[PDB]
């Protein structure tokens, strides 16, 4: 499950809303730590 | 769909604080103008904390969520004015300030 | 580019009203650039009229909305506002000037920041 | 992140490249359907 926000909110051309900045509980390197990743993702790659 | 404070005061040399709110802000850019008495308003910030050519340093900003913050450092009396903000739907309003 | 407006100083209540604003210097043809007015009563802060693109495209404020005709004369460079019956309320300066916008990308794809009011005239006084 | 501003991407075709082209495309279409009848070309019709 990945949190969500538009990347861009302040924009008013064709690509208001196409790119998300999103978060995630990720995987460490070590199996007992999780990370925190912030990244930008396409709309057309996720849904809600 | 904003709202400001209706004046601010400083002493010289202090940094105006002067705010709008409202729902537009956290999708919409705010733009700001200093009004002399007399005079068209000039347009001191735009597209959140950008200055115009001309404008100086004084004048900065920042906002979060639905707040937007005009900061002046080091107010002069010569920048008393009525300070205007703006957002859309396509106008704001604005705040008086005396120093 | 300077802006001056023009327009009666003097209208009747019950009674409508035709400002203009002369492009001094300027151009009503092309550019980013958006004409507009706004309205400030001597004892209040601005109120937005409308705006219009050179294209003719127009954008009223909704507290005017049914009372408002923009149009620019692109031959002339003259930039009209037509307000209709005019009342106790209206008694105050009308400003002309230019909104800008500019450009990073496709302009088919409004890639341009947008600008407030950038150019301004001195503003027609109507007592009413 | 984006180092400046976003944009969106797009293709640049000639514009009178395009038509020459579908002038030919017409002609040859022509010779083996429709000899005196109409060739109408739309955009495609829908899925992913
Ligand atoms: C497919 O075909 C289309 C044409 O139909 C073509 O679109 C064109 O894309 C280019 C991309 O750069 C657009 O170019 C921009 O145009 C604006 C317009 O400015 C006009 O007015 C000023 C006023 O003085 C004139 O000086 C100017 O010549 C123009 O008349 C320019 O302002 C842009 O300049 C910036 O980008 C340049 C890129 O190299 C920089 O060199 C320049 O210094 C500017 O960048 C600076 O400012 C930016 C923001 O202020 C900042 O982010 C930068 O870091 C830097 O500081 C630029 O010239 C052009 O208008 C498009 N035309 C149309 C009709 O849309 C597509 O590109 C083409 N596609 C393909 C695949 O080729
Ligand atoms: C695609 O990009 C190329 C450049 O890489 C364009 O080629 C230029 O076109 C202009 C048009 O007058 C010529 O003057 C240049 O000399 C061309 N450059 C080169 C290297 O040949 C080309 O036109 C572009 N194509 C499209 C469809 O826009
Ligand atoms: C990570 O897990 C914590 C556990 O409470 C949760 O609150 C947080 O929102 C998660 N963060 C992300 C980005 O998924
Ligand atoms: C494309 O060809 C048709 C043929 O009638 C013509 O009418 C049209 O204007 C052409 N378009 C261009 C860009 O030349
Ligand atoms: C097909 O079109 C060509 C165009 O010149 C014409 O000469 C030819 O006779 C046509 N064929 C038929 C069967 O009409």
């Amino acid at each position: 499950t990945l949190q969500c926000t538009n990347y861009a909110p302040k924009l008013r051309s064709m690509m208001r809303g196409e790119i998300k900045n999103c978060s995630f509980n990720m995987t460490t390197e070590l199996r007992d730590k999780k990370q925190k990743v912030y990244s930008l993702f396409y709309r057309l790659d996720v849904v809600q | 769909e904003l709202t400001q404070p209706p004046s601010v005061s400083v002493s010289p040399g202090q940094t105006a604080r002067i705010t709008c709110s409202g729902d537009a802000l956290p999708k919409q850019y705010a733009y700001w103008y200093q009004q002399k008495p007399g005079q068209a308003p000039v347009l001191v910030i735009y597209k959140d904390s950008e200055r115009p050519s001309g404008i100086p340093e004084r004048f900065s900003g920042s906002s979060s969520g639905t707040t937007v913050t005009l900061t002046i450092s080091g107010v002069q009396a010569e920048d008393e004015a009525d300070y205007y903000c703006q957002s859309a739907d396509v106008f704001g309003g604005g705040t008086k300030l005396t120093v | 580019v300077q802006l001056q407006e023009s327009g009666p100083g003097l209208v009747k209540p019950s009674q409508t009203l035709s400002l203009t604003c002369t492009v001094s210097g300027g151009s009503i043809s092309s550019g980013s650039y958006y004409w507009s007015w706004i309205r400030q009563p001597a004892g209040k802060g601005l109120e937005w009229i409308g705006r219009i693109y050179t294209s003719g495209s127009t954008n009223y404020n909704p507290s005017l909305k049914s009372r408002v005709t923009i149009s620019v004369d692109t031959s002339k460079n003259q930039f009209s506002l037509k307000l209709s019956s005019v009342t106790a309320a209206d008694t105050a300066v009308y400003y002309c000037a230019r909104e800008g916008f500019t450009i990073f990308g496709v302009v088919t794809f409004s890639e341009g920041y947008y600008y407030g009011m950038d150019v301004w005239g001195k503003g027609t006084t109507v007592t009413v | 992140d984006v180092l400046g501003h976003v944009r969106m991407a797009h293709c640049n075709i000639s514009k009178a490249t395009w038509n020459e082209t579908l002038g030919k495309v017409v002609k040859q279409l022509r010779k083996h359907f429709g000899n005196n009848t109409i060739i109408r070309f739309a955009q495609s019709s829908g899925g992913d």
